[PDB]
DNA sequence: TCAAGTACTTACGCCTGGTCAT
RNA sequence: AAGACCAGGC
DNA sequence: TGAAAGTACTTGAG
């Protein structure tokens, strides 16, 4: 019933079942579905009812209703909106949101009239594609193709004004969890903090700090090993001693405070450390005086004692650790949790608990589409209620009546969501600076791998300009959670991260069944607990909230694991961590936790039996899937902080077997260790034979490789679209490329590559391509550029019309040719367009006509592929013209293998000129042998060898990373069976002379990629063109015919050359040359009328002594700006 | 070394000097309670902090599957072959890589260093 | 080398490790372990280098000075070596363990980032992750050095 | 302005330490051609005085304190009389103080009178940059866009006109103070929009205005990015 | 730099109204040898004992003698602090510090500085700033034979 | 005179492009 | 028309 | 979540 030496098939069968059930964008899909189905309703209900007043009007929101994404065509006619229609017409793929509203009036006549407003529209929520509320949900591949949608498109993105936006997961420190750190130069020796949020129902977060005051003297009390704990409550000016905070909670005697802080009085060191904190608060000995002390340091001290006491009580009850409680009698629970925080601080100070580290991913949470949209929608709905209240208050002072339909402005929610998803600034538009930017990127459609990487991507909110290297480092906790190789090389190294293939992010759950089970399974609530029985017992935390203690932790953990395995009361998302040394059981149900499935090892055997594999092999027409495997208790989702307490086996048939004993208490096993890699790092053949920087470089490069990025690229009017002529699946593939859909949408061609030094044109990183192969279509590609244009009606008589201008009807005009336009001013497809040709002819009526036509990007030289005419949101004429250009690989284009070996094309030789084997084989690509030794991409060489074996054999080589069954010697022996030298070397003949090359050359089919970076898109030349309006200096950018910047470093270099004249040319003559007339008496510029020759200096009455001075225009601008600041930069020529 | 609380208001007691009888007293600063000291020692500070860490080790750590275990060191009390060993896992441990052994099997919980 | 590290670990566990002056017990233990592992990697590199024929192309590009060094040959053929973060062995990111696949307080070469395999042989998953951690530091240094040097 | 105020007697424009004193002679001998070090030395000498006497008059000097764009004078140890040890030191009062400092006395402070006098450091006539400094952007010729400088100048003109109209009419003597504060904010935010502890000027759409200092300050500024 | 803390094993503040009582039985043998000759004995001495035990290794590694520590304590705290050292031969090194009153009779009542907390403050000051040996700001000195 | 606070600043070179809302 | 942001390159 | 380093001002402390 076991799987010995059959494990390779079984593990990949279970992985295939996982990716068939889940996919790759399941995190985003589940997060958005939870936001729509649960979070929106909870936000609407949690909003307080609108109370206004004399009649009283009350507004209550009962239930929210979502519909399918529909478009109200101009007039309003409701209509199902397809995603392709949203992309083409620049529509927003969004669904209207209706909430039932009940309005009650109080007329003081003992009868209250309540009116129920069913299905009241409040706004449109943008719908993530292929989600539950998307129109593409449940559609077959035929249905998807019927709507011109790619079946391989994973979805998981929003369409805002045609642009596809993807929400990147935002990292944050886990809330409700006590963290103790030790700052270097701060006033606090150790600082404990707990970011507390009340079940994510309301309020962003309230952070409470419990810190110990350094080591130096505190005036008259500290004479010990480090003491004087203080607390930093929110909405309070400065520090409050912790004993005063405890006394403000109703505990006056020192014994009660200590029982809430120290759980075993037999420990003298902790009591010694806490004694001076008691000594500081010796003056305060009553609850009311402690409340007064806390209130007096508030935001604004109260006028009288009672209002200060009430303010401090409200601050402690609501804003101090709200996750513990916010209602009345929660003072005991807050005291217990604050004492727990102080206990943690003391343990860290005593050296008994290690300080928490911020890079531990168990201490991190990921804000997916769901939580981010909930955060935005909470504020938007609050603003909507605020505006409804303002409207109602304005309309109720008259006392006539009140209307709800006109009071609701759906624009607020619609525009807030659309703006935050469009611009990416997560927050209010007016507060864009306080709003986090970079969220909701534009979805990358360069390659399918690029789209998958963008849909599975995490972000660290810390600043990129920060030079701190620790958050950028690869933490150990990222194993199986985040790809170790895929990281944005550059200013985001280590900060932007990507998900592992098996990685999953928790969508969130209500911890009501867990708490009910804990009560029903004995335990002991904190209110009913005697503090004497808390040292031996184990604290039970649920979502950070300390709910009680349990005296039998082993049995409780076994029961909880059994329940989660059987999926009875505990869903698979829930994480349960037992800290045995610290006697704590932590249970987490909140969203954002990153988890991955792991097989369960009971005793020394896997729970995955041969019967599970047999059932999964027949997965079709059996209704047996990954969920059945999870429901059977074989696999388990484990997050990082639970992964702390797990004992993992890398492979079953190697680590669970009896040998020289290392570990016999294995509790879990890896499904396959190759699942640590993300989407882009899983296309690397033999990545364990490469240097890690090369794996990272290939992970970056794969998103830049060109293939067929999507199957419906014909219907897509995308700017900067690249499609490859003849994409090929790799001859050497990983077992994960099947789940990455790389065979279906590949980006690259298996190229016969010779690692040789032929003519010196492949030196450095460059490559030599076969010109004859390139002629036969090798690595040919098409470039698609879409031009959008829109007619508009802005002025009273000003308007835009698509038409073909005549020679003299338009005021403005270019020397371009308009003869290619049609009667509608649009060029028909099939028309060959060169640079400067007019794409769309548009005229502006001037309050006759003004030319606003659009021209080609310079030197494109393409052919119009498709022209689309539609109506945008405003109903105006909207045109998208796609121009295709075929780009033959030149000697400037960028190519790379799957091993970080990037390079340009040094030169192209035809078939006769290329070196040739005895069989006439000429390499398609020649790369220099010098790229290998320092960069150490042995996986490149092994890939070449395996590809040579597989092409001759007829199979597809397996290059899964850690195989232990695919060695280089085995590949060599296989190659020797096909008449080739086992090491891949082959005798080559010089193409020019026909002579044998003395050294035998390593030749074989290696998969190569054509990158987006092409010389024609990067070649620029400037010679006295456009200039900037303000600086009068050359424009910036290749697209704007701009000039290259001769920066400060270039200036320093020319100073070192002692080239004063060339420096003057670059910084004065080549850029803006200018002349001014300055006075001779003062150094200020003078009025100079050159035609009249009347030079006058206002201020000196100087008309005779005025000099001409040649200065850069930027210097005149600087001097005028200094004069604007009342500085007189008097230029003196004497 | 320890801390004694009041028997009237349950507040902390501070040592005080008896001028007449020359006897140490613990007197509450919140009320009039006093009592005679038994230990006669007020403050203890251990700079070397040489404390037997076996007192700070929980017997439940024997249930951790992530800790190594050996049969070479048997328990001193019950003579059980299996024992789980670990290092200090503590800061300010001076210079010590020594191993602390906790006996497996339920209800023994013996902890020793070797 | 692994047996020597095991012997050093046994000495440390039995308090037989005398601290070198100027170093703590953990510091002297790490010094001994790093010395053993570095000596092992140097010996393996020398053995790999002596095995190269005059026709070997790694040796051809190394002796010419065009590209590569003897350490590259050693890592390709003999042993990749120890992977370090911040000049120390791979840190205990988890509780007293580098990865969930290791038992706690495992100071042996495998747990702390010593890659016994070569690039030709291929790295084990733990070695793969530790090598990624090691190269991440170089990537960070490359991305962060430019601004400070330019300033 | 604050430093020069601390070096001179309030309502009596006269250096707290006279030029005939040997210390000022030593400072002048050491600081020929170094006006800034001369000013810092004179400030160090004059920060330790509390009475205007060697010279003339003699009245307890205030403690000048800055709170954002406002100056407050704290007259600790005042005689009696008017007292009012917490005045709002207006730019007008400081201008009248500095207008009476003699050329020799301001020369001892390092401010050469023919190049920079202390009262000129107070904005009475605000320079308006030419159209070249603040270009207008043509959008298809239908409408003309304006620079952030032009918008800030419009705000300055509006508040200045309101203040002038209220001064002519009489107003309520506190709306005058509000208008003066708003005009000070606009003038100081045109020059610099990065003062700590003050609101930033936003023309519309919640974007901070790029002041002249911001034009000149860092990389991509005038000197670094254009010269 | 070597403060008192670098060489102290443990420090305890006791209450001994009568030195001949010697609540620590290990100190009775040698404490009686010092009270045969009275420093100020009969004159009221603080009944509070600042008893400090010195680590053997940390003190032999620095060639420090308890007489040197006594001299340093006397120099740093004046004559109003009695100090007694057990012996170099004794298996554990013990230093006993008291707070001998001026005893000038008659001669600020608020300025009392209770002896129980005064001893604790003195102990903290000694452990932080005794400067038994070395130069301040010199944390650690390494000694080696250069090869370069 | 002093010295310990607290406010307050200041670090990327060049290049590409796209999108968005004024 | 030139700003913000984002992505990327070396 | 998470910068550090210098400095000029400012303030009680002598
Ligand atoms: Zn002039
Ligand atoms: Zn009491
Ligand atoms: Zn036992
Ligand atoms: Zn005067």
């Amino acid at each position: 019933e076991i799987t010995p030496d059959l494990w390779q098939e079984a593990c990949w069968i279970v992985i295939s079942s996982y990716f068939d059930e889940k996919g790759l964008v399941r995190q985003q899909l589940d997060s958005f579905d939870e936001f729509i189905q649960m979070s929106v309703q909870r936000i609407v209900e949690d909003a307080p009812p609108i109370d206004l007043q004399p009649p009283r009007y009350l507004l209550k929101f009962e239930q929210i209703y979502l519909s399918k994404p529909t478009h109200w065509e101009r007039d309003g006619a409701p209509s199902p909106m397809m995603p392709n229609e949203a992309r083409l017409r620049n529509l927003t793929y969004s669904a209207p949101l209706y909430v039932d509203i009940t309005k009650t009036v109080i007329k003081e006549g003992e009868e209250q009239l309540q009116t129920q407003h069913q299905k009241t529209f409040i706004g449109k929520i943008p719908i993530m594609l292929r989600s539950t509320y998307c129109l593409l949900n449940g559609l077959t591949d035929r249905d998807l193709c019927e709507l011109n949608e790619c079946p391989l498109d994973p979805g998981g993105y929003f369409i805002i004004n045609g642009s596809e936006k993807v929400l990147i997961a935002q990292e944050k420190m886990a809330t409700n969890t006590v963290y103790v750190f030790a700052k270097k130069d701060s006033k606090y020796a150790y600082t404990g903090e707990c970011r507390s949020c009340l079940e994510n129902s309301s309020r962003p977060t309230s952070t409470i700090w419990v810190s110990m005051l350094a080591r130096g003297g505190q005036g008259a009390k500290k004479s010990a090993i480090g003491q004087r704990i203080v607390a930093t409550l929110p909405y309070i000016k400065q520090e409050v001693p912790i004993i005063i905070v405890f006394r403000a909670l109703g505990f006056v005697s020192d014994r009660d405070i200590l029982e809430h802080i120290i759980y075993d009085f037999e420990d003298p060191e902790m009591m010694e450390m806490v004694k001076p904190s008691l000594d500081e608060a010796f003056v305060i000995q009553e609850q009311n005086v402690a409340l007064n002390f806390i209130g007096s340091r508030g935001a604004k001290p109260g006028v009288t004692k009672e209002k200060r006491i009430k303010y401090a009580k409200e601050v402690l009850q609501k804003e101090m650790l709200p996750h513990v409680g916010v209602s009345d009698f929660c003072e005991t629970k807050k005291a217990y949790f604050l004492g727990y925080m102080v206990h943690r601080l003391l343990l860290a100070a005593l050296g008994r608990r290690e300080l928490d580290d911020r890079d531990h991913y168990g201490n991190k949470r990921l804000d997916l589409a769901g939580p981010l949209l909930a955060f935005l929608f909470r504020g938007m709905f609050k603003n909507l209620l605020k505006e409804v209240r303002i409207y109602a208050q304005k309309f109720i002072d008259r006392g006539k009546d009140f209307n709800l339909e006109l009071a609701i402005k759906t624009r607020i929610i619609s525009d807030g969501l659309k703006y935050s998803l469009a611009t990416g600034n997560w927050g209010d538009q007016k507060k864009a600076h306080q709003a986090r930017a970079g969220v909701s990127q534009v979805l990358n459609r360069l390659t399918f791998a690029s789209t998958l990487s963008h849909l599975r991507r995490l972000n660290s909110p810390i600043g990129r300009d920060g030079k701190l290297a620790k958050p950028r480092q690869l933490h150990n906790t990222l194993w199986g959670m985040v790809c170790p190789a895929e990281t944005p090389e550059g200013h985001a190294v280590g900060l932007v991260k990507n998900l592992a293939l098996m990685a999953y992010i928790s969508v969130g759950s209500q911890p009501s069944p867990i708490l009910e089970f804990l009560e029903e399974w004995s335990m002991e609530n904190l209110e009913e607990i005697s503090p004497a029985a808390i040292a031996d017992a184990t604290k039970i935390f649920v979502n950070g909230c300390w709910v009680g203690i349990h005296k039998d932790p082993e049995q409780l953990m076994n029961t909880l694991r059994k329940l989660r395995r059987q999926m009875d009361i505990i869903v698979s998302e829930v994480s349960m961590i037992r800290d045995i040394r610290e006697r704590e059981i932590r249970i987490y149900t909140d969203a954002g936790r990153i988890c991955r499935p792991l097989l369960i090892v009971e005793k020394q055997k896997l729970l995955l039996k041969k019967r599970h594999i047999d059932q999964l092999k027949e997965r079709e027409y059996n209704n047996y899937s990954w969920q059945d495997l999870v429901a059977s208790g074989v696999v388990e989702y484990i997050d990082t902080l639970e992964e702390e307490t797990v004992m993992l086996a890398m492979t079953p048939d190697d680590l669970q077997e009896k040998e020289v004993a290392y570990c016999s208490t294995y509790t879990h096993c890896e499904i396959h260790p190759s699942m640590i890699l993300g989407v882009c790092a899983s296309i690397i053949p033999f990545p364990d034979h490469n240097q890690s920087p090369r794996n990272t470089y290939q992970s970056a490069m794969g998103k830049q490789a060109m293939g067929v990025y999507i199957t419906n690229f014909h219907v897509r009017m995308d700017t900067l679209a690249h499609v490859l002529y003849y994409p090929q699946k790799p001859l050497v593939t990983t077992r994960s490329m099947e789940y990455l859909r790389f065979r279906e949408l590949p980006a690259g061609i298996n190229s016969i590559v010779a690692i040789a030094s032929y003519t010196g044109y492949n030196q450095e990183d460059s490559v030599i391509m076969n010109r004859s192969a390139v002629d036969r279509g090798f690595f040919r590609s098409v470039f698609y550029r879409s031009y959008k244009e829109q007619e508009s009606k802005k002025g009273f008589d000003q308007e835009e019309v698509f038409e073909k201008p005549t020679r003299e009807t338009c005021q403005g005009m270019r020397h371009a040719i308009y003869d290619k336009l049609d009667d509608d001013g649009l060029i028909a497809p099939g028309v060959r367009v060169s640079g400067d040709d007019v794409i769309i002819g548009k005229t502006v009526t001037l309050p006759t006509k003004r030319d606003c036509s659009t021209f080609l990007r310079t030197s494109e030289t393409g052919i119009v592929d498709q022209v689309m005419v539609t109506l945008n949101q405003e109903g105006y004429k909207f045109c998208k013209i796609r121009v295709r250009s075929v780009r033959i690989p030149q000697i400037g284009d960028k190519f790379a293998s799957r091993h970080g070996q990037k390079g340009t094309c040094g030169i192209q030789y035809r078939q006769e000129d290329m070196p040739f084997t005895c069989e006439g084989i000429t390499p398609d690509i020649i790369i220099n042998p010098h790229a290998i030794p320092s960069r150490m991409t042995i996986g490149h060489l092994i890939e070449c060898l395996q590809g040579k074996v597989s092409a001759n054999k007829g199979e597809i080589g397996d290059a899964t990373p850690f195989n232990d069954a695919v060695n280089v010697q085995k590949i060599s022996n296989l190659l020797s069976d096909y008449g080739y030298h086992l090491r891949g070397n082959e005798v080559l003949y010089n193409g020019f002379t026909g002579r044998k090359i003395t050294s035998q050359i390593f030749i074989g089919p290696t998969y190569y990629q054509r990158l987006k970076h092409m010389v024609d898109d990067k070649i620029h030349s400037r010679a006295r063109g456009p200039i900037q309006i303000l600086n009068r200096q050359p424009m910036e950018g290749r697209s704007r015919d701009g000039g290259l910047r001769f920066g400060e470093m270039e200036r320093d270099c020319q100073i070192a050359h002692g080239a004063a004249q060339f420096l003057r040319e670059r910084l004065f003559e080549a850029s803006d040359p200018y002349q001014v007339h300055v006075c001779n008496l003062c150094g200020i510029m003078a009025i100079a009328n050159t035609r009249t020759h009347t030079y006058e200096c206002r201020g000196c009455r100087n008309k005779t002594q005025i000099s001409l001075v040649r200065m850069p225009y930027a210097c005149k601008l600087l001097f005028q700006e200094l004069m604007s600041m009342s500085i007189a930069p008097r230029m003196m020529s004497v | 070394v320890g801390i004694r609380f009041c028997q009237e208001c349950n507040n902390m007691l501070y040592p005080k000097e008896d001028k007449e009888n020359r006897i140490l007293l613990y007197a509450c600063r919140n009320c009039d309670y006093q009592q005679e000291a038994d230990n006669s020692c007020i403050y203890v500070n251990k700079i070397t902090h040489e404390v037997d860490e076996l007192t700070q080790i929980i017997a439940d750590v024997s249930q951790d599957p992530t800790l190594p275990r050996t049969e070479d060191h048997p328990c001193q009390k019950c003579g059980h072959k299996e024992a789980v060993f670990f290092q200090s896992h503590s800061a300010r441990a001076e210079d010590a890589m020594r191993l602390y052994y906790v006996c497996t099997a339920p209800h023994c919980g013996h902890r020793w260093t070797e | 080398a692994k047996q020597d590290v095991i012997e050093v670990i046994e000495k440390a566990h039995n308090n037989e490790l005398e601290p070198t002056p100027g170093n703590t017990l953990r510091q002297t233990f790490e010094n001994q372990v790093n010395r053993i592992l570095n000596d092992a990697r140097d010996k393996t590199g020398s053995s790999a280098q002596k095995s190269l024929s005059e026709y070997n192309n790694f040796k051809s590009m190394v002796v010419s000075g065009a590209k590569g060094s003897k350490i590259n040959i050693s890592q390709v053929i003999a042993v990749v070596g120890q992977q370090n973060v911040e000049g120390k062995r791979i840190p205990f990111g988890f509780k007293h363990r580098t990865l969930p696949h290791f038992i706690k307080d495992d100071y042996g070469p495998e747990s702390r980032g010593f890659v016994e395999n070569s690039y030709l042989a291929g790295l084990t998953p733990t070695e793969f992750f530790f090598h990624a951690m090691g190269g991440r530091e170089g990537l960070i240094d490359t991305a962060v050095k430019t601004a400070e040097t330019g300033y | 302005t604050m430093k020069v105020l601390r070096c001179v007697c309030f309502f009596c424009s006269k250096l707290l330490v006279d030029s005939n004193n040997p210390k000022i002679k030593d400072i002048l001998a050491k600081s020929k051609g170094q006006p800034k070090k001369r000013l810092t030395h004179v400030y160090d000498l004059c920060k330790g005085k509390n009475i205007c006497e060697h010279g003339g008059c003699g009245r307890y000097q205030p403690r000048i304190r800055r709170s954002g764009l406002e100056l407050y004078a704290e007259w600790k140890h005042v005689n009696e009389d008017s007292q009012e040890k917490k005045i709002l030191l207006s730019p007008e009062r400081v201008h009248e103080i500095f207008k009476r400092i003699s050329d020799e006395e301001c020369f001892v402070l390092g401010m050469e009178p023919r190049y920079a006098r202390p009262e000129w450091m107070i904005v009475t006539v605000l320079p308006v940059p030419p159209l070249s400094v603040r270009p207008a952007v043509v959008m298809q010729g239908s409408a003309r866009n304006q620079d952030d400088l032009t918008h800030k100048l419009a705000d300055i003109v509006k508040i200045n006109n309101q203040l002038r109209r209220n001064e002519q009419n009489g107003a309520a003597a506190h709306v005058i103070a509000e208008d003066v504060k708003l005009l000070q904010f606009h003038v100081a935010t045109m020059v610099d929009n990065e003062l700590p502890g003050l609101p930033r000027a936003m023309q519309k759409s919640g974007r901070p205005l790029k002041s002249l200092k911001q034009r000149l300050k860092g990389k991509e500024g005038r000197v670094r990015g254009n010269l | 730099h070597t403060t008192l803390r670098k060489v102290t094993a443990n420090t305890a503040i006791y209450y001994d109204p009568n030195p001949q009582s010697t609540v620590v039985a290990e100190d009775q043998e040698w404490v009686n040898v010092y009270y045969e000759m009275p420093d100020f004995d009969v004159a009221r001495i603080s009944p509070w004992l600042l008893r400090v035990e010195l680590d053997r290794k940390h003190m032999t590694d620095r060639k420090l003698t308890m007489e040197q520590i006594a001299e340093k304590i006397n120099a740093g705290f004046g004559d109003d602090l009695n100090c007694i050292f057990n012996d170099d031969n004794a298996e554990k090194l013990v230093l006993r510090i008291r707070i001998m009153n001026s005893d000038e009779n008659k001669m600020e009542v608020v300025d009392k500085m209770d002896d129980d907390v005064f001893l604790r403050c003195i102990e903290s000051n000694m452990l932080t700033d005794m400067t038994l040996q070395g130069i301040e700001q010199i944390s650690k000195v390494y000694m080696h034979l250069p090869q370069t």
